[PDB]
């Protein structure tokens, strides 16, 4: 601010830039270039690190014998827990490598970054005059960045249980938390769902709908369903596609938080018994075996 | 109907034949 | 038109088979299509239950026995 | 080796990623 | 100018550049298929047609050069692991070679074909414009097409002047290349049934050549001629891929399923072989036959084909292998030498334990040593797990009857552990890895890849048909 | 003849109102009575597991499969 | 895998110059 | 009379004009195969739902009529023992009993034909009410996707299979079942397929999400369009660094990322009915069979996979008629 | 001569989603071809 006749903050507030910075960017662009340039040289070499503190150090690393499927970040070892980790507490920066701190490194900055892109997002929103609200709809990503990363970590009590910044690691936590907490059956996962199958669904219909118009279908829509189009006006039907992923996504993300805090989703095992009391099994006990198998796979110990 | 198969794959075939009819017959008369 | 276009022999021997480009009144023989449609759908389910086992013949085996019947 | 492709692809990608933001 | 996705599209108006790209795209396949066959006999292994046949060394062009009468080789070998003495003209190498020399003389068509691309055959005599007669067209095609497949029918699937076609014992230990007279009754619907094929051939034929002289002699009704857009091209486009598909569909299915068209011993034993333990009841009838006359059980293990053992194996199911294990069989569990025998395991009581088999969904499965009864009497422990019926408690023993291991019996658990293990997949065989540094994962079959890559071209082509079906239907919108 | 008309007529009321109900009580006839489990083939809750039968019933057959589930069922 | 080194290395190669020399056709 | 050249009135065009009239509903030629196909598909599965048993097929008691509530319930598949029999009520299996027909899980059969029919019906429908108005069938086209997905994974998946068994049932709970069954066994997560299916679902979602945030965030105040597309244009090159220039395009790329993604995975499903599938990397299985201490996320989703697997066959599979001792099931203080 | 021909357009934009493409599907695939 104010720095040689306030060209700085002319120069930070400045539209001419390609990338907008902004005052959020300000913290936006340390934050997400510190995140980005950890994770990629933890994911290029970065020595195994011990998830669980039972001492079995965990590989992540490309140069460590993986690929950039199976490649990822640790997260931080479980003796940490939700330890404040970072580079000047650890004896050497080899435990430090040792323990996972390179993931809350990430993790920290990574959250910081994109609350901060919501914060840019509603930035440029009033410097070019317009309705802020697409930082509202951004909020729907960022908040399952932090119930996977920071809110389960925290109910959980430990970073070991966030999302590994990986691929297969990232199939392996859906597992685990599959197993631990049958996200299939919580309604609020499965209200996610149904936002990004119908967030996909109406993301297909509008683009098919808008480029059949453009010769240079409100009468298609209406004789095709038979309830015919509520939003005949292109407002409410912009509307309803921003509404439908976001407010879906705000409820798997929350449906997650509340998982952190061990809620986990409906549990119908033995809902339906025979008149003796025996159990007649269901699709939902089968379910039930196959988290029994995740359970008992997951505890290494 | 020199199997039981057969047989009721025929029965089959004319009743999707009579079903069919039904509905062609139902759409002319139902056009005028 | 302008350019007649290259003329050879083949060409001329195989024009009259060229020479009825976009030419019959009416529905012309559309009923007896639809017939042999429907002979041709009845023959395909016939052949698939045969083969889904959903058609057991006598003298049809439906299995690699057959191979040495 | 596998590595060093694997980082080559991937810093491909960051180099395609900065041309389209920044040279349009 | 046209879009990259949109370039061939300027072919769309010209018959005489149609014919020059159709042609360019016969050749190139044309010329894949010859390659294809050179490579192929190549990289063949013909010293061991019974443990290491075509289908065990990846070769998906070979079992359809040799399912219509290609056995010999310009090698010296013919594909039932004799000597050819007098190879012939129609050879692996001879056809791989007609088809190369026909490549070249199909681009050589097309090449001329489009430098003189405005033939007057292609314009109309009355209106003076390229226009194709495209009813009477399909009915010159039709007719030569029912015309071919009564030759193929009633010439050279019944070897009046053909060879015939590939023929084999349902379990396929002999089969050859055998002229297959027609059956015409109900069975020749059966698809296991040699004669269908020959009988169908003559009959479409027949009523090919029929329907060609009627689309001849018959034009198309004007409802139906502005209904399909018979004058346009490219609905005779969408309906061709429509046919397409369903004719991948079709073959897939036929491959997958297995049939007289698709034998064992050229594409492979096929998923539900296993599953149902086809061949495994094979070998116990005839086992339950040998011992019914007296003979012992060394002796009537060895009165089994070592094909019929090597057929009943996990490792040949084409329904083992994975997306990206590239390569032949050859290269996963290894090329097979030999066949140790069948492996009984008897408990220290005295039952006989039976493995339980894998099924063909589980890579990696229990060894569980059943019993008659199917009381799971011993097993492995999972890695380093607790032991109550494990191999070394319970402490049974396997004894080899036929093959390589005849008459020999390990009771060392961590012997017995192995080929329990092994025994688990099937019959016991054994493979030499370092031949080819096989990975000892399994591989699919020329019949499994075959189905996926033509169940997946049929999926991709039904969406062609769509799109194209689209464009002929909506050309008045799609192009104002 | 549109939505709001129809609805917001008595005559709709009155002739629904001795016939929604009248299948709702069809409903329930065919549910209390056992009517369902007879013509649908589910098991009462007293006949899931049979003398012979106490395990979860197994259909191998794949042709001869009427005869198979009658056996496995009560029948 | 010499296999899949050459296989992935022509996947890049290919369909790249025939974009580029696309692109060079008419930019 | 009425044609393209003096053409004689016939039964055809009286059935043409009736079905293609302006009513509160298009029926249109397509709506003979969609409506009783669709209608009757949904009948079976609810049908299915409420009365119909499971206990027969899949030894579960999946209805609500037997205790199960909406997501319990199902219309489950065939038993392994019917293999790709179509389970006709006249079949050589329940031979016209209804009540057998519905215990051998025919059902499902019906249900899974009949929508398969319905969805055909439905594409025609597009088309025909596209052809109608003179549109693009853009829609038609775009739903080429879910019934490609549909064919893929409830008719070609079983028909490579063993059977109608291993079919996802029509079920809440059920399809919960196959998803898990597909983790367990074929690794599904690690197909490139599904990969790039997921990509593409989750990247029509954001399309969506953010299209029309900005499509309603850059409304214009008070035959022309009603948002600023230079406004947008400007504020996503300057926040994320690309933008759309051209609205055509754009809706075209909300039109093609989805409908890609689930092309892609119907071919990764197709390869799945094989069991060709991507599940293991082999460098990395030798190197972790070699190496004790190795370990990764992937050898970690292996054995997890194994674990549901081993402990998940012997109620999901009962044909296999599998018993697992304890001693033999995957555990992880076993390792 | 040739009446119907259109040179190839293929403008900037459409050469990086093709780069795009293909360098991502490769990133994808290479993983696994390598295996
Ligand atoms: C459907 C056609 C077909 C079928 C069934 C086969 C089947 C086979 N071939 Mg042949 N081949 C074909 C076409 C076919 N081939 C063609 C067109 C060529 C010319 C290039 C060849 C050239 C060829 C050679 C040179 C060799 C084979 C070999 C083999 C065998 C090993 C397995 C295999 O294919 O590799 C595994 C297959 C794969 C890994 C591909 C499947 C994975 C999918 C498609 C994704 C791949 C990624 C890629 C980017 C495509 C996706 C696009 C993306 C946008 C979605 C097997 C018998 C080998 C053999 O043993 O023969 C002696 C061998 O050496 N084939
Ligand atoms: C008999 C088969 C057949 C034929 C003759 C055509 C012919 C045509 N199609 Mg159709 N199409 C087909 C099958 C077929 N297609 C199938 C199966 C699909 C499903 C994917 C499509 C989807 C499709 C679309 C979506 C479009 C066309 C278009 C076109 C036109 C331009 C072709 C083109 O893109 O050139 C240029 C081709 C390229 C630049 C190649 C692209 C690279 C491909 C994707 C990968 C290369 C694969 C490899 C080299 C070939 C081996 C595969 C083979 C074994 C199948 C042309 C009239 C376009 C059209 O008419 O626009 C108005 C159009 O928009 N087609
Ligand atoms: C998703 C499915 C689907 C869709 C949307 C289309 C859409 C289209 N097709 Mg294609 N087609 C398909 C599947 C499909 N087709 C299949 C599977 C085949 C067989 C190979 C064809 C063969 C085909 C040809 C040959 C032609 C078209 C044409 C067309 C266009 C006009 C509509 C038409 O001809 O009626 C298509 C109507 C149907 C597919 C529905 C028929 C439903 C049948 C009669 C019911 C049978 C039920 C019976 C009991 C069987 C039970 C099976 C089993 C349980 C035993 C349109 C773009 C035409 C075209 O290009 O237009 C100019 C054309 O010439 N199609
Ligand atoms: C009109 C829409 C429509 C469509 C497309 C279908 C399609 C289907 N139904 Mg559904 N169904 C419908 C309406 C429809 N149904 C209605 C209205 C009812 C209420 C009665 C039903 C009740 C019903 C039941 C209860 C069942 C089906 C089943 C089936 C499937 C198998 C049908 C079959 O192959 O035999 C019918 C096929 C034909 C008759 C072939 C048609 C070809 C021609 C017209 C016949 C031959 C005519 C020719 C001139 C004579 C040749 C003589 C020759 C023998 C010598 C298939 C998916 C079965 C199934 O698969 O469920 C699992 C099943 O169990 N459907
Ligand atoms: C689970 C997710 C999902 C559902 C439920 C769904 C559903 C629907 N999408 C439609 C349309 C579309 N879908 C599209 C893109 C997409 N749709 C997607 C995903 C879905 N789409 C995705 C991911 C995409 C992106 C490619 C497009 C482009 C369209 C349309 O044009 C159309 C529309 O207008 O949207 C509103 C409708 C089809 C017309 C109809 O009633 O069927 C008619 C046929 C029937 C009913 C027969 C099929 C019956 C099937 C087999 C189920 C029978 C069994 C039960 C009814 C269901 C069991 C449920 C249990 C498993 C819980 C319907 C509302
Ligand atoms: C060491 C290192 C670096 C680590 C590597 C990291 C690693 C481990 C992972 C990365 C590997 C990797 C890339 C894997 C993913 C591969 C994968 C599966 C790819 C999918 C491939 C594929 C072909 C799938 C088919 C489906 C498909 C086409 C999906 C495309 C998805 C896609 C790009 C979606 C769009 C995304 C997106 C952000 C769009 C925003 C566009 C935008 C700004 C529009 C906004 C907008 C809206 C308006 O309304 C208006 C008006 C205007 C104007 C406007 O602009
Ligand atoms: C596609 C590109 C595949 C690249 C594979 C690279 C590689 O390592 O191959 C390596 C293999 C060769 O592999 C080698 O082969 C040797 C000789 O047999 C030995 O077997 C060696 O052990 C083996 O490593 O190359 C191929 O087989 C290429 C096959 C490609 C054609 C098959 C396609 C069939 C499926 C079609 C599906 C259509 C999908 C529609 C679109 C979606
Ligand atoms: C894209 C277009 C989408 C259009 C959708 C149209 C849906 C129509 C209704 C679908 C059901 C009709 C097909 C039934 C096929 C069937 O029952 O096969 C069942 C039978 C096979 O039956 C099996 O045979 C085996 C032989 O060893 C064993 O005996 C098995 O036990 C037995 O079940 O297959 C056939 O009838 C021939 C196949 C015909 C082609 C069907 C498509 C194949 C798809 C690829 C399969 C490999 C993966
Ligand atoms: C106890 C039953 C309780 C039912 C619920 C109560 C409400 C009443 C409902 C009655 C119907 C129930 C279902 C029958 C239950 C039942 O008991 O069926 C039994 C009966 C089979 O009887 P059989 O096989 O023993 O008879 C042999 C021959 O005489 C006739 O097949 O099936 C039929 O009626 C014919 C099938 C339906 C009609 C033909 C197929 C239709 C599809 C045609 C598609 C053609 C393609 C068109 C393309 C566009
Ligand atoms: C002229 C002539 C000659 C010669 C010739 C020749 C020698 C030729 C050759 C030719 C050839 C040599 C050809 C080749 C071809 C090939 C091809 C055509 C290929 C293709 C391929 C493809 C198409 C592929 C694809 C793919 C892959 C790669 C894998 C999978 C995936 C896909 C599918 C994509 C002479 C003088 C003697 C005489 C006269 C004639
Ligand atoms: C002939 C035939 C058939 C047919 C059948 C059918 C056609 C049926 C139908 C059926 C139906 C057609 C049914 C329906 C049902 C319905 C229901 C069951 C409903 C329910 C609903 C609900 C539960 C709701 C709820 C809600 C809530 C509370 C929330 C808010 C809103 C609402 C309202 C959404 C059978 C199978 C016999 C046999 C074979 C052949
Ligand atoms: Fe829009």
């Amino acid at each position: 601010n104010s720095s040689l006749w306030a060209r700085f903050c002319e120069w930070i507030t400045s539209t001419e830039n390609r990338l907008y910075i902004g005052w959020f960017g300000v913290i936006m662009i340390p934050c997400l270039l510190t995140a980005t340039s950890v994770f990629i040289i933890a994911f290029i070499a970065a020595p195994p690190v011990d998830i669980d503190g039972i001492r079995e150090p965990v590989s992540g690393s490309l140069l460590y014998g993986n690929n950039i499927i199976t490649g990822a970040v640790i997260p931080t070892s479980n003796a940490i827990g939700l330890h404040f980790y970072p580079i000047w507490e650890a004896a050497s920066l080899d435990e430090w490598l040792y323990n996972g701190g390179p993931y809350q490194l990430i993790v920290c900055h990574f959250l910081l970054g994109v609350y901060c892109y919501m914060g840019r997002e509603w930035e440029l929103s009033f410097r070019l005059g317009m309705r802020p609200w697409i930082a509202v709809a951004y909020s729907a990503p960022v908040a399952a960045a932090s119930a996977v990363f920071l809110v389960y970590p925290i109910g959980q009590g430990s970073f070991s249980d966030g999302m590994p910044l990986g691929i297969s690691g990232t199939f392996n936590f859906m597992i685990v938390f599959q197993a631990e907490h049958n996200i299939l059956m919580h309604p609020f996962h499965m209200l996610g769902v149904a936002g990004v199958f119908g967030g996909s669904l109406f993301s297909a219909m509008h683009g098919s709908l808008v480029t059949s118009s453009l010769i240079r279908a409100h009468g298609y829509f209406g004789r095709l369903i038979f309830q015919y189009a509520s939003f005949n006006n292109s407002r409410s039907l912009h509307f309803f596609l921003a509404a439908w992923p976001v407010i879906g996504i705000w409820f798997t993300a929350l449906g997650l938080s509340t998982m952190a805090f061990n809620l986990n989703g409906f549990n119908f095992n033995q809902s339906v018994v025979d008149s003796q009391g025996r159990v007649l099994n269901t699709w939902a006990d089968i379910i039930n075996r196959a988290n029994l198998g995740m359970e008992v796979m997951h505890e290494r110990n | 109907a020199v199997t039981p198969s057969l047989k009721n794959f025929l029965g089959s075939l004319i009743a999707g034949a009579t079903v069919l009819g039904g509905i062609a017959l139902a759409i002319t008369a139902v056009s005028k | 038109f302008q350019e007649p276009g290259l003329v050879t022999p083949l060409g001329t021997l195989l024009r009259p088979l060229n020479s009825e480009a976009g030419k019959l009144p009416g529905w012309g023989t559309t009923v007896l299509m639809a017939v042999f449609i429907l002979l041709f759908a009845a023959f395909l389910l016939i052949i698939l239950e045969i083969y889904n086992s959903s058609l057991i013949l006598d003298d049809v085996s439906m299995s690699w026995e057959t191979l040495a019947k | 080796m596998e590595a060093l492709v694997y980082t080559f692809l991937l810093v491909g990608t960051l180099g395609i990623i900065f041309f389209s933001i920044f040279f349009r | 100018g046209l879009p990259w996705y949109r370039v061939h599209t300027v072919v769309i108006n010209d018959p005489g550049r149609l014919i020059s790209v159709h042609l360019m795209h016969t050749a190139l396949v044309s010329g894949w298929a010859g390659s294809m066959a050179l490579f192929e006999i190549s990289v063949f292994d013909p010293s061991d047609p019974v443990l290491n046949p075509m289908w065990r060394q990846g070769m998906f062009v070979l079992p359809f050069m040799t399912r219509l009468g290609i056995t010999q080789s310009w090698g010296g070998w013919t594909i039932s692991g004799e000597t050819a003495t007098n190879p012939g003209i129609w050879s692996y190498e001879g056809v791989a070679a007609a088809h190369i020399i026909l490549s070249g003389a199909l681009f050589l068509a097309s090449v001329w074909h489009w430098t003189y691309w405005d033939l007057e055959l292609f314009r109309d005599p009355r209106t003076g414009k390229t226009a194709l007669d495209l009813p009477k067209i399909f009915g010159i095609h039709l007719f030569l097409s029912g015309l071919l497949c009564f030759g193929f029918g009633a010439f050279h699937v019944t070897g009046v002047f053909g060879p015939g076609i590939w023929v084999s014992d349902p379990y396929g230990l002999t089969g050859r290349v055998q002229p297959v007279a027609p059956s015409w009754g109900a069975d020749g619907f059966d698809p296991y049934n040699p004669g269908g094929i020959a009988s169908h051939h003559i009959a479409a034929g027949i009523l090919g050549v029929l329907a060609g002289l009627f689309h001849l002699c018959v034009r198309p009704s004007i409802r139906l001629y502005f209904g399909l857009s018979m004058g346009s091209i490219e609905t005779v486009l969408s309906s061709s891929i429509a046919a397409v598909f369903w004719a991948a569909f079709v073959v897939a299915g036929t491959m997958w399923y297995g049939s007289a068209a698709t034998p064992i011993e050229l594409f492979g034993p096929t998923r539900y072989q296993w599953d149902q333990g086809f061949f495994q009841q094979e070998i116990q009838k005839r086992v339950q036959a040998s011992l019914a006359e007296g003979a012992s059980l060394s002796d009537a293990w060895s009165r089994i084909p070592e094909k019929l053992a090597f057929y009943d194996y996990i490792g040949n199911n084409p329904a083992k292998g994975g997306l990206f294990r590239t390569g032949a069989m050859n290269s996963g569990d290894g090329i097979a030498v030999g066949w140790l025998g069948h492996a009984s395991f008897k408990d220290q009581e005295g039952r006989e334990l039976f493995v339980r088999r894998m099924p063909t969904f589980f890579e990696t499965f229990p060894v569980l040593l059943l019993d008659k009864d199917g009381i799971v009497r011993a097993d492995v422990p999972f890695r380093k797990a607790e032991s109550k019926y494990s191999i070394e408690q319970v402490g049974v023993s396997v004894t080899f009857y036929g093959g390589e291991l005849d008459g020999l019996t390990f009771t060392d658990p961590a012997t017995v552990k192995k080929y329990a293990r092994k025994a688990q997949l099937g019959e016991i065989f054994e493979f030499d890895r370092s031949t080819l540094q096989s990975d000892g994962v399994f591989r699919s079959s020329p019949r499994g890849w075959f189905t996926f890559g033509h169940v997946c071209f049929a999926l991709l082509f039904f969406f062609g048909h769509i799109w194209h079906g689209a464009r002929t239907i909506f050309r008045d919108v799609f192009a104002g | 003849r549109p939505f709001s008309d129809i609805l917001t007529s008595i005559r709709y009321w009155v002739i629904h109102s001795i016939t929604v109900p009248a299948l709702f009580i069809a409903g329930w006839l065919f549910v209390s009575t056992g009517l369902a489990y007879d013509v649908f083939g589910t098991p009462r809750p007293n006949e899931y597991f049979t003398e012979d039968r106490q395990e979860a019933p197994l259909i191998t057959d794949r042709f001869n499969a009427l005869e198979q589930v009658k056996k496995l069922s009560g029948n | 895998n010499i296999y899949g080194l050459t296989a992935t290395a022509l996947f890049i190669i290919i369909p790249t110059s025939f974009l580029l020399i696309l692109y060079v056709k008419t930019a | 009379a009425i044609g393209t050249y003096q053409e004689k009135r016939t039964w055809f065009d009286d059935a043409d004009d009736w079905l293609r009239q302006d009513r509160f509903v298009f029926v249109g030629w397509s709506g003979l195969l969609l409506f009783p196909c669709a209608y009757f598909a949904l009948g079976g599965w609810l049908t299915g739902t409420t009365f119909v048993t499971s206990w027969y097929t899949h030894g579960l008691a999946t209805s609500y009529l037997e205790g199960c509530n909406f997501l319990t319930a199902a219309v489950s598949t065939p038993a392994n023992s019917m293999a790709h029999s179509l389970l006709f009520v006249w079949g050589p299996e329940a031979q016209g009993d209804f009540t057998r027909w519905c215990q051998l899980g025919g059902l499902w059969a019906f249900v899974a034909l009949h929508g398969a029919f319905g969805l055909i019906g439905f594409m025609l429908r597009q088309f025909e009410i596209a052809r109608s108005v003179n549109l693009r069938p853009y829609n038609a086209i775009a739903f080429s996707a879910p019934i490609a997905v549909f064919v893929s994974v409830f008719l070609i998946y079983p028909l490579g299979q063993s059977g109608w068994f291993f079919a996802p049932s029509f079920g809440v709970a059920a399809i919960f079942r196959f998803i898990l069954f597909f983790q367990g066994f074929h690794n599904w997560t690690l197909n490139p397929f599904h990969m790039m299916g997921v990509a593409g679902v989750l990247g029509a979602a954001l399309l969506c999400a953010i299209h029309g945030a900005t499509v309603e965030n850059t409304l214009f105040e008070d035959a022309e369009e009603t948002y600023s597309m230079v406004t947008a244009n400007r504020f996503w090159s300057q926040i994320f660094g690309v933008a759309f220039s051209n609205k055509r395009w754009l809706h075209f790329f909300m039109l093609l990322v989805p409908v890609t993604g689930l092309w892609m995975s119907a071919i990764g499903v197709v390869g799945l009915a094989l069991n060709l599938r991507a599940y293991d990397f082999v460098s990395q299985e030798i190197r972790a069979a070699e190496d004790p201490e190795f370990e990764t996320f992937y050898t970690k989703n292996i054995l997890l996979n194994e674990g549901i697997r081993a402990w998940m066959a012997a109620q999901d599979q009962p044909h296999e008629r599998l018993v697992f001792p304890e001693e033999v099931l995957p555990r992880g203080n076993a390792l | 001569p040739n009446p119907n021909k259109q040179v190839v357009e293929l403008n900037r934009t459409s050469l990086y989603w093709g780069l795009l493409l293909i360098f991502v599907l490769a990133v994808l695939f290479s993983s696994y071809i390598f295996n």
